[PDB]
């Protein structure tokens, strides 16, 4: 069902809109810990591929998600409380085409072999929408969902590779989407017709920047001595 | 011979150690 | 460096950019929130002197 | 005496002022959710979102008389210059006797059970008294009041289930002496007193993030001048500076750019995105003085 | 416009909705004044105080 | 004097026209400790509740 | 002993424990008190470091 939970030093993103060159920024915001425990879901996870059950995991204060796979086999989310229609519940749909973001009071209606099928006949009380580009279009299609002060902001990046589920090297989220959508968020699922799930909790990182706009590395504070040294003296190198 | 009349250990000693206020001016001279 | 870095420091003021404050506020508040801000860069000021 | 004396410091004036802002044509209607059809109550209040216009506040001084109009965080002649980042809109209806109890940090029974603000407000209170407008004598059902609340409300939260509230731990249902029943939805007559009369009221909430998302007031754009002192306001960011080509490449993501020190160093133009460096010329003053026993020349 | 601490204005002169001048006409003509007399049985809030 | 200072009993008594509490917090009353709790009692006029 | 005993001082704070404060108050009360004695917390600090 569930595979062996492993630990990724991944996750770090953008956290604001300034730009930085040839510095070595300490920054408190949520992130995911380095080396901690993330849970694999055996295509499909707990359920068998083929079968309609789903893990219908919590969300603890953010998520860390990502996929690798071909087929697009994951085409969205939901995010909401109750998720049976009570209350406003938000989707994300990519059908290759355009991403659609809609807030509704959605009635799980059990949809999910390559066979395409509609759903949410009953959608009563919409209160947003919102359309852009795809969000997924090898590519390992990393992305972090953050739910705060009213705002749902997804960050993502796309890094193909070939040889190795995971690169060995660092990649930052650049972010995609800032919505001020207002929804508690206490627990999501994963649209599907192979894909890690982690969790961020308040860390302080010290996230160095290229002379260019982008940052290549990262310590995080709370994780050895000797990462709390590199945080205490603003250095990498100690 | 060389532009500064230094001795050679002058000029080790000045190359070891590291008008445009580029740097920390906020009325910082 | 320390001392250009207090500069970014709040010192429990709404904001730590001067000009923040007196866009926004009119005068009787934006007082108290430049008093604060005065204290606070003087102190900065007074310690990097000693 | 003879010597050398450090008298002033030297700055170079800026000879021109520069505002830019987006090509925003649409205008925020502000004076729409004021002036609602059917409005909200207190019990049930209609949060709606402005954004994407331009936020001009002189339709609100036009468009009425106001029985309060008060900004916490901002002041009340300033909204027109200002960039909101997320303005929202809550509008309501409510009695007289608790438009006192609309503000940060007091306490109160309607701040308690239907509708609270929180401690770091920033925003705007504005009311108007609604009985020469929808108070009909048979009384307006659009008034909604929790008599009592189980708990004290967050700020911004609301609760609209209706149940009875216990007097001890058995259940109640039904029965007065024991029974609280949670509302007390009533239309109201304009023979009333004033701590009854109703108000239209609207709150402003702004939160400023140096405008990501604009939803500016209504400033004129002037030409972009660069290699001089000026003084520029970009999209809510103001300041002194001399305006240069950037040769930082900024993602599409990013606008501001900042130093090792937290110093704006960069900027994108809200209209053309272009990047542009902001240096700050400034600097002691001297006086060489031979003596005034001496001469008067002084360098 | 706002009166500054101590200051009167005196001369009554009708406030325009729009750009364009008004003179006697409700929809966009503001009247300056609300001179009334109020009767003993009025409201609190309006009973006059010296 | 010598008794459990509760103070939900108040709140499931009335609603209140005012409850307000100068130097503790309204919530934090059945938290804290009170040497000498005095109660002053009278009916006054609406206008010098203030 | 005078930078110890120093932390017995109120510097106009309601109460010189910080436990105090926060058991008694809501937060937008206990942040200015807590204010108060970080300002004089500061101080002391400074001096005894100077
Ligand atoms: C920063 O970005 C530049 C492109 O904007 C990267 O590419 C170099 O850009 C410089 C610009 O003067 C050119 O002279 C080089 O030839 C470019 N190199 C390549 C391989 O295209 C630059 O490499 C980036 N900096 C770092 C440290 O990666
Ligand atoms: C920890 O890290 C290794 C990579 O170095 C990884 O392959 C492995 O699965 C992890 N072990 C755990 C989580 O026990
Ligand atoms: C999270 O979802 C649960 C679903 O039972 C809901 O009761 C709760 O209120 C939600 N969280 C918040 C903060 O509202
Ligand atoms: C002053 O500027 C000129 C060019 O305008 C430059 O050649 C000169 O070096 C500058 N002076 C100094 C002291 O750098
Ligand atoms: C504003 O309210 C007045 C009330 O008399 C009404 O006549 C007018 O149509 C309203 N306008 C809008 C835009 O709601
Ligand atoms: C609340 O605002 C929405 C905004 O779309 C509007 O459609 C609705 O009529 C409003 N309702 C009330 C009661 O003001």
């Amino acid at each position: 069902t569930t595979q062996s939970y492993t630990n990724f030093t991944r996750g770090v993103y953008y956290p604001d809109k300034v730009f930085r060159s040839s510095v070595l920024h300490l920054t408190q915001d949520l992130f995911l810990p380095f080396f901690s425990n993330v849970t694999w879901f055996a295509i499909s996870g707990t359920n068998g591929t083929k079968r309609f059950d789903n893990p219908v995991l919590p969300f603890n204060d953010g998520v860390y998600f990502a996929s690798t796979e071909k087929s697009n086999i994951i085409r969205g989310w939901i995010f909401g409380t109750t998720l049976d229609s009570k209350t406003q519940s938000l989707l994300i749909v990519n059908n290759a085409t355009n991403v659609f973001i809609k807030v509704c009071e959605f009635q799980f209606c059990n949809d999910p072999m390559e066979s395409e099928s509609g759903v949410y006949s009953s959608a009563n009380n919409c209160t947003f929408e919102y359309v852009s580009q795809p969000f997924l279009m090898k590519n390992l299609r990393e992305f972090v969902f953050k739910n705060i002060d009213g705002y749902f902001k997804i960050y993502s990046k796309h890094t193909p590779i070939i040889g190795r589920d995971f690169p060995q090297g660092f990649s930052a989220l650049e972010p995609l989407v800032d919505l001020p959508i207002g929804i508690n968020i206490t627990r999501f699922q994963t649209l599907l017709a192979d894909y890690y799930v982690g969790y961020l909790q308040p860390r302080t990182f010290l996230l160095k920047y290229n002379e260019n706009g982008t940052i290549t590395d990262a310590v995080d504070c709370a994780l050895d001595p000797l990462s709390e040294t590199k945080c205490t003296l603003k250095s990498f190198t100690v | 011979s060389k532009p500064s009349k230094r001795s050679p250990i002058e000029d080790l000693l000045f190359n070891k150690v590291t008008l445009i206020c580029a740097q920390k001016f906020n009325g910082l001279t | 460096n320390t001392l250009v870095k207090q500069l970014s420091s709040k010192f429990g003021a709404i904001s730590s950019v001067l000009n923040d404050i007196l866009s926004r506020l009119d005068p009787p508040e934006a007082e108290v929130q430049i008093d604060r801000l005065i204290t606070g860069r003087l102190q900065s000021l007074q310690t990097y002197v000693t | 005496e003879k010597g050398i004396y450090q008298t002033s410091n030297f700055r170079v004036q800026p000879t021109e002022s520069i505002v830019r802002f987006p090509n925003v044509t649409n205008l925020c209607p502000f004076h729409e959710v004021f002036n609602a059809t059917r409005f909200a109550s207190v019990y049930a209040w209609n949060r709606t979102r402005i954004s994407n216009c331009v936020a001009d506040y002189s339709v609100l001084y036009n468009f009425a008389p106001f029985f309060a109009f008060k900004c916490y965080g901002v002041s009340p002649t300033k909204l027109n210059d200002l960039c909101f980042t997320n303005v929202y809109a809550d509008s309501f209806v409510i009695k007289g006797n608790e438009v006192s109890q609309i503000a940060p940090g007091q306490t109160g029974n309607i701040a308690d059970y239907n509708y609270k603000l929180p401690d770091d407000f920033t925003g705007c209170v504005i009311a108007w008294n609604s009985n020469k407008l929808d108070s009909k004598h048979s009384g307006n059902y659009d008034y909604w009041y929790r008599s009592l609340r189980k708990s004290k409300l967050k700020p911004f939260e609301r609760d609209i289930s209706t149940e009875i509230y216990q007097a001890g731990n058995k259940p109640c249902k039904g029965k007065g002496p024991n029974c609280y029943f949670p509302l007390e939805s009533y239309g109201f007559r304009p023979t009333y007193g004033v701590g009854h009369q109703p108000y239209r009221v609207v709150v402003l909430s702004f939160e400023l993030l140096h405008a990501p998302a604009t939803v500016c007031g209504p400033k004129k754009s002037t030409n972009l001048v660069k290699n001089k002192c000026v003084n520029f306001n970009f999209n809510g960011l103001t300041g002194t500076g001399v305006l240069t080509k950037s040769n930082k490449k900024f993602l599409p993501f990013q606008q501001f750019g900042r130093d090792i020190v937290d110093t704006t160093d960069a900027v994108r133009d809200p209209q053309t995105l272009e990047i542009l460096d902001i240096t700050p010329s400034f600097g002691g003053v001297s006086v060489i003085t031979p003596g005034t026993n001496t001469s008067n020349q002084v360098a």
